[PDB]
């Protein structure tokens, strides 16, 4: 898997922040998880071992940031948010 | 001093002429009827969206102004601040790019409303003239790596559709350009809005 990329497309952008975020809000209303294996571990992009808006905040910012700026690859801006 | 940003819109699909929900942007055109009460003041610009109620939840793309213009950011120090549109939307989020800014957002569901998705305070210089216009642009941009969005929850055959009219029809481009005199005056018919001040000439 690719940090980030939870719809495996490639990309890191907006629709990986809104089907996280959708996942997070089905689980809080205690409907099954659909984020499984490589895909669950994709949204975790924090590695704090839970899936949750924070993740979906850093995957937004990440693509606004990708989309100005673009001064930081995925993988090095996650693991600025990652336990030491 | 603008330029001509935007990009074509080239994904699949591009026509979004038979698309169920067709999203408008309207940009802020303020005039102001002489340069003295022009000069220093901070105007408002609003993006506002309309037709498409309850049908999107994940958008970005990239604003951009005249350089003389200049930015009054946020508290956070954002350049762009959230609106109404966007209230019902979890993920919302602006980033700075130079004479511009990136806004995009994200729901857990179609929560996207119509009204308006962001703000930007723009101040207007002390030496403006009788006859200026400071032209706004919404652009689509893309590269290999990710590109602009507008579309719904699930990302369907419908959204895409909807994302293609958003970036073609919904709002100004070169391909779509303006026939506002201000923008014909100012050659920049690729933009949406703007900051004016009447010439007044007979
Ligand atoms: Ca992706
Ligand atoms: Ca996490
Ligand atoms: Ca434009």
């Amino acid at each position: 898997y690719r940090l980030g990329d939870v719809d495996f497309n490639g990309i890191i952008d907006g629709r990986d922040a809104t089907a996280v975020l959708t996942e997070y809000a089905r689980i809080s209303t205690g409907k099954p998880a659909e984020f499984v294996g490589n895909t669950a571990l994709a949204a975790d992009v924090n590695k704090d071992n839970m899936i949750d808006a924070a993740d979906a905040t850093h995957i937004l910012t990440y693509y606004a940031i990708s989309s100005t700026r673009d001064d930081i690859t995925s993988d090095d801006y996650f693991a600025l948010h990652q336990p030491l | 001093m603008l330029t001509d940003r935007g990009m074509t819109y080239d994904l699949d699909p591009k026509d979004g002429s038979s698309a169920a929900t067709k999203p408008v942007l309207e940009v802020t055109k303020k005039v102001f009827d002489t340069a003295a009460d022009a000069a220093g003041q901070t105007v408002t610009v609003e993006f506002k969206v309309s037709g498409a109620e309850g049908k999107y939840a994940t958008t970005g793309y990239h604003i951009y102004w005249d350089e003389r213009l200049e930015v009054v950011a946020t508290k956070t120090g954002a350049y762009a601040k959230k609106g109404a549109a966007l209230e019902d939307s979890s993920l919302a989020k602006a980033e700075n790019n130079g004479n511009g800014v990136f806004v995009a957002s994200g729901a857990d569901d179609d929560f996207g409303a119509d009204g308006v998705m962001w703000t930007v305070e723009l101040k207007v210089p002390a030496d403006a003239k009788a006859g200026d216009v400071y032209p706004i642009d919404v652009a689509y941009q893309w590269d290999p790596s990710k590109g602009d969005l507008f579309t719904d929850n699930k990302d369907s055959a419908q959204g895409k559709l909807m994302q293609a009219y958003f970036f073609t029809q919904g709002i100004k481009s070169s391909s779509n350009p303006s026939t506002d005199e201000y923008l014909v005056k100012a050659n920049a018919t690729y933009a949406d809005g703007y900051i004016a001040i009447k010439a007044g000439e007979p």
